[PDB]
């Protein structure tokens, strides 16, 4: 599940 | 008291400017979808707004969804706009979002999930036109649905459907669930209830004075089992109840209060039906009461006050029968004890209403909607759900009042609670008497008659929900089994 | 009799110096922390040592952990050091140990472990002025504690405190547990107790006469199921209880034998109340008796005598009632009883002890605190837990004394056990019941008065621990289910 | 091109006020903490906020925390405070926040969680003074340290420490990473990045043209494997390489082709050192390149154009050694050469960049920086992680520059690519060798430049994270026996 | 410096009482043995105890498995008894202990367990006479033999076999493991080795300069392996070796500097041999040395010097051969080579110890004991496990001494380390020239020459220990394969 | 984790 | 394994 | 736990 962070 | 209060405080008073709230409140939505749908990319999304502030907090997930899911589309369907809903309009168009102002029908087979945006809080009227029309349809459409705030058409003050309400799979609401998503039929359209912090200080969301009961809150009000304890320091209990005809009644209460953890427990049940508990129950002790005809009557008041002085709380009611004698009895009964009743089943049927004012003990009523309104003489429909006429019952008659249904409201006409635990294996008989003798062995161990009634409701219910098999197959005496595994649970 | 008595020989007739049984005590501390806690680097200790060898033996331990842990620091609050705490003292500082003389309230947010070593065993005045000012900011503290011997502020010869005590997660006694680790409130301020072996001859460890009941007792006193056995070789018990009004304490008390093996159990009860124990339970007898108003009197004796006569124990007392006509009955039946009696409940509150002394026959009394207080005319606090006043009466009476409570004091006057299975699931009407069946039928299978007793105690309590959700939930039919597993698991 | 022209533009140009923007910053710190730490509840938080709206975010984060966890304190550092920042202190102090001015270094031990909101982005300065100090106080604090945006005192744009930095265990930024998350030693200081979607236009989130290049990035480059295929499908490398100083380094380039799926992989080293490479892997073709003293000279150079005409790629310069033979060849052959080529070691070392802006055909050259700076006539610390020089120069001489390091940068001078795969296991002889046949083979397979550079230097840096030992441990054999496992991982 | 020093300023300076130290030391024996054995209950016990403190220890034993074991006995074997085992001995016969004087062979067939506490640390002379035929008989038994501090028989300062000694399976030793423990003989006649404190402070256990090399020394000794890292932070080695003869070895050594994360590995091999390194890992840079015959000679010392310039450290001497070309090359080269050197194999057989006191920069030696005894003309038996040459050695030459075996011996002089990693498996060509590239390696990587010695030792044979298969299949190329699982498995 | 969602 | 410690 | 005891 995605919409609030993306990763590096 | 409220939360359209509490909003209004958070920004006037507290300075939070209002687009905040609804940037919050909007995006609260969007994370609570994901974690009910996942990965919402591959999702095509129907947004539904209103004018109102509810359809500026749709405008906030549509605006907060472009970009990100496979389609997002807002019908807005108000004539007018407020500020706020002007503002989350104006930039969901400025986001590249596409608004149309007719609803086709077919239009949603475009979509997988509708957003229900159209109506919130303190919405007073029938929907009636083309409204109607529109929720019908996304009712009879088998989309995901989710409702913001509320599902629209459901009154948040009472729970009651405005001739139309949508089903909602899932609500988001703000700060507190509200009145209607936890009566029904609203609990019913609400669906899942997830219920978002969007800001307002933690103050005013304790500034409400009915809850929900959870799990936490009877945690802590449980009694304390200090291992250098004996029977005296779990409470005596007495139950009067039974007749000739209902003998099965007794069984079941005294077995409710020992199952919570009273240290004794006595029944007074007319000869030979008294015989009936220690058969099933040996650790029971069922005093014969011997009767004229099979009832409790003047002749037996002596007797029963006597069997009072030595116990805690008397718990009268379950399965007495209702005659004149008995009427006698309940009623003299309880103007002369000076003792903590519990006044369930019968007991409330023949119960004078004067003579619960003029007690100086305590009581705890715990009418199931048919006795209420008899009680007050009222309609059930008047009654049923009504916590207000609950409170101002309960604060008249300085009793508590646990007004049973599938949400169960218990006040003492200054703070209300709402039990939302249970099944519809509690719609069947024994199921009432099981909760009279908690109730009487909480208060018992000690809890206060509110504390008991809020504990013992939210236990009954969820032993109801442990058992194993389906829920229609419960049946009293499972019930009673599985108490302690409820009571473990809780821990 | 008793520790100090066997330091004391262990020292001045087998040789062992002094400092070396208070060096094992404060490794056996250090190593029983470390088992608890497990590696102890990265703690930091505050240890609070008095002037006596309890602060000698804290002195041990901090000595102990020096260099090893995060921190240690000894705030030393005595007046005066004994030989051996000068001794650790001189040690702990010739190590590099740093001591305090004062205990600044925030110095225990510096520390995780406080090592309570400030008063030992036989402390017999009320603590007041500044150590009870200490030990409750040290209760307060939230910290891990560990006390060295017992709790400082608990009476080691009674459980009592002695107006305020160190609540103790942990205790690292020596040779033996102390009578206060095992009667409350001491039982519970110990936490959890370790007894350590810090060198006395395994003689003087056994040189005394009182003990706690343990699995491995139990398990040796277990009668033998020999495989060519019939109904015959398991004995047989008369229960001679009920009463119209209290109709279920029968069936319990003649489950309890059964559940421990009995082969033949016969209750005598009031008709029609003797037919509520073989619906329950069909694999018992219970013999209508012909009363005139549902209570046994002397109109009875002569029956009860006659089913006496081929049966190995009767169990006279549950449920029977208190009036004068049961008084009579029971004080004649026992004073001409020429069998073994388990005399329980409402046999207790109508018993003339003369008949007890002058009985040829053996008995076993189990009273519950209040029962004992009416027995001997004393307050229930005088009585509770007073496991010198069981004995006296024991020795007295001829008769074995279970006195009930969360510790049970099971005594002959010369043999004192304590039983500490159990736990509050027990405090509730009809346990009693169980456990005096449970007696009268392993008396029935050849133990003695006392072994039946300690047995029973046990597996009673047992069995209540093995109960599968909340304890408070627990009831006697349960507890009879549960004696059985209770058993196996002895083995 | 930037995050502060991005936020600008959200704000005047689509009318998001910035009051939400930055509520949304604070409220994804909280979010992300929590899921770092778990439940905040019984965590206490010491906000440090400056006068910028990085302490304006903290100020969120901290009255977002209140009444939610066991404490809250900020500490206030700035002078004066941004209207946003003003705003945000001023709410969180209507809430009932905490807030001092002085930072005493006791401080830190009341409290779990340092958010450090002290400085943002667009940092110019060096941190000297009580700024300094206090940094350096949480860095030796072992508290856990969530930095807001980035850590205070990197510089984002470059992630060069300005003279001190805050050491973060979790930075939460804002719309995209930095450059200062991505290039050490601002990638270290970061810790665990999370990158917040905070409500900016996904437009403008995109017309940012650098990237970290990401798992799916290069899935969806990876050339494709139609099942109808032959050897000539997936193209043909050489690979000329080698010398009798260096002759195991055309064994792992060409080695680095064929594990990425190349069809034809050709070696020209010379003469008995080619010989090295088909004795380990036989697939190879090695060409002996008869020489005069070991190494290549302008004598070859006509035999290698000649294997260059039948195929795709010529890689060049591993271990080919430098001498002025060895540069007469290289710079000759790449002027003539009709053919892109990957030029690496040895060969940028003798390169003439004249060379390179006349070449029609393509190149991709891979230094690592000590290359670099010999290559420009700089300082290895001018060009270490140097992306705008690496930019400048790849636009100037037409080429795509691999710039290595832990952090790779990939740039055609247009769009740049930041690689994070990896491990100090690369920091040894071989690797960069085995990097250039793979980025031969992409080309071979029909990647352009560019994309084979990046999804080469993605590969190689996750096949050294496949390694299933130490990586210091990790040599370049191993590295290419890990390439296909890369791969499927991928997908 | 050693331990009974220790015992003795614990005894007189810091002031524990002898017995303390003594009750301890007894006690820590029995802890261990119910730590390998579980539960002593059913055990039997044969101490056997001489006149020394040992056997006072024994004593100690004794008495505390009085009463709580099945048997003890013991059999006191000396002639006269010291104070402390005289106090022991009365307590043993005052807790109602047997002890015999003569021991009867048959006599051990009547226990299980055989505890020697005969002769403790410091037995100087060769043991005969009926000591001798006592200790045949207790290791022809085939019982279970725990020896209190060192195996009787045992030189704790030496580890040799006086003639004759006990084979313990497990071995209690004190404070410290002693010399005797961890050299051979001893370290087998010790099996298990458990270290017990006994008390002494923590101070005068650290005062000892000689230490077994332990996982966590190495752990926190392991270099950094920072982020921000390029093949130059991991520093740079040449290794001098080969020859025509010895092809593999500079393979073996080349591969053991990468293996622990040097960054650059340089071999220089004659030719064509050189190629044989690149061929088998193309990592390696394999150099070819133009060679007159094969050899090493004066011919290659100025190719060699300059091959030094670029480099951190040399390692010289696997597979060089021994002629007197090589000897001048070696000598004269490390005369002039001013960088650290790793002087192995054939570079310590030609080498003039003479070179090695005149070089300022450092140097270790990694002598197996033949090229040990003839580096320092004496015989293998002489300078086998001769910790004090070594030291002396290495004190003399300014340098660190790894004198291998099966426990291998790390010395600068001033510090002495011993390592007991390892297996039989490294018993075998090729495991040293293994070695000698990790310690070359941890040089580069900035390890001082005894760090780096430590390290390596440790690793070198963790690593064959981690072999999966039997342990005498173990060749040096596995070997080099397990390096990084043991780096990993350090931490 | 608790921060933005209650339960019933 | 119970030479230094009893139970309850 | 190491109180007591250490390895080899």
């Amino acid at each position: 599940x995605x919409w609030x962070f993306h990763x590096x | 008291h409220h939360m359209k209060e509490i909003d209004e405080l958070t920004i006037k008073e507290y300075g939070v400017d209002s687009r905040i709230l609804m940037e919050r409140a909007g995006i609260s939505v969007v994370l609570a979808m994901e974690e009910e749908l996942g990965n919402l990319s591959d999702y095509r999304f129907l947004v539904l707004c209103g004018g109102g502030n509810n359809g500026g907090d749709g405008f906030v997930v549509a605006r907060n969804l472009l970009g990100v899911v496979k389609d997002v589309l807002v019908v807005f369907l108000g004539k007018k706009k407020t500020p706020d809903c002007e503002y989350n309009y104006g930039l969901y168009k400025k986001f590249g979002g596409k608004v149309v102002e007719q609803f086709e029908p077919s239009i949603l087979n475009e979509f997988d999930v509708v957003v229900d945006a159209i109506f919130g809080t303190g919405l007073r009227g029938e929907i009636t036109g083309e409204y109607a029309e529109i929720i019908n349809l996304v009712n009879k459409s088998g989309k995901v649905v989710v409702s913001v705030d509320v599902p629209s058409g459901i009154d948040s003050n009472t729970g009651k459907v405005l001739r139309t309400a949508v089903k909602a799979d899932l609500t988001v609401t703000f700060g507190v669930p509200k009145i209607g998503h936890i009566l029904f039929p609203g609990r019913d359209l609400t669906g899942k209830l997830k219920v978002a912090n969007i800001g307002h200080p933690v103050h005013l969301i304790n500034s409400i004075n009915r809850y929900v009961i959870t799990r936490e809150m009877v945690r802590s009000l449980l009694p304390e089992r200090p291992r250098d304890s004996h029977k005296g320091t779990y409470g005596k209990v007495l139950i009067i109840a039974g007749s000739r005809l209902y003998s099965g009644a007794p069984v079941l209460s005294g077995m409710g209060s020992l199952k919570v953890g009273t240290g004794l427990v006595k029944l007074a049940v007319p000869f030979p039906q008294n015989l009936i508990a220690t058969s099933r129950f040996p650790e029971l002790i069922s005093v014969p009461i011997d009767t004229e005809k099979g009832f409790f009557s003047l002749q037996n008041l002596q007797e029963c006050l006597e069997l009072s002085k030595d116990v805690d709380v008397v718990a009268i009611g379950p399965g007495l029968g209702n005659n004149e004698h008995v009427r006698e009895f309940v009623n003299e009964f309880l103007k002369t004890l000076e003792k903590p009743a519990v006044i369930d089943a019968d007991a409330i049927n023949v119960l004078d209403t004067s003579v619960l004012k003029e007690r100086k003990s305590p009581a705890v009523l715990t009418p199931h909607p048919g006795e209420m309104a008899r009680l007050v003489k009222k309609t059930v429909g008047d009654v049923k759900y009504n916590y207000e006429l609950a409170e101002e019952f309960a604060k008249e008659n300085d009793c508590v009042l646990v007004l049973k249904s599938a949400t169960t409201i218990v006040t003492d006409g200054e703070k209300t609670l709402f039990n939302i635990t249970g099944n519809t294996g509690l719609s069947k008989g024994g199921s009432g008497d099981v909760l009279t003798g908690m109730i009487a062995g909480f208060i018992a161990q000690g809890l206060s008659p509110l504390e008991a009634s809020t504990v013992s409701v939210y236990l009954h219910g969820f032993a109801a929900e442990l058992f194993e098999q389906d829920e229609r197959g419960l049946t009293a005496s499972e019930l009673l089994r599985l108490i302690p595994e409820a009571i473990r649970r809780l821990k």
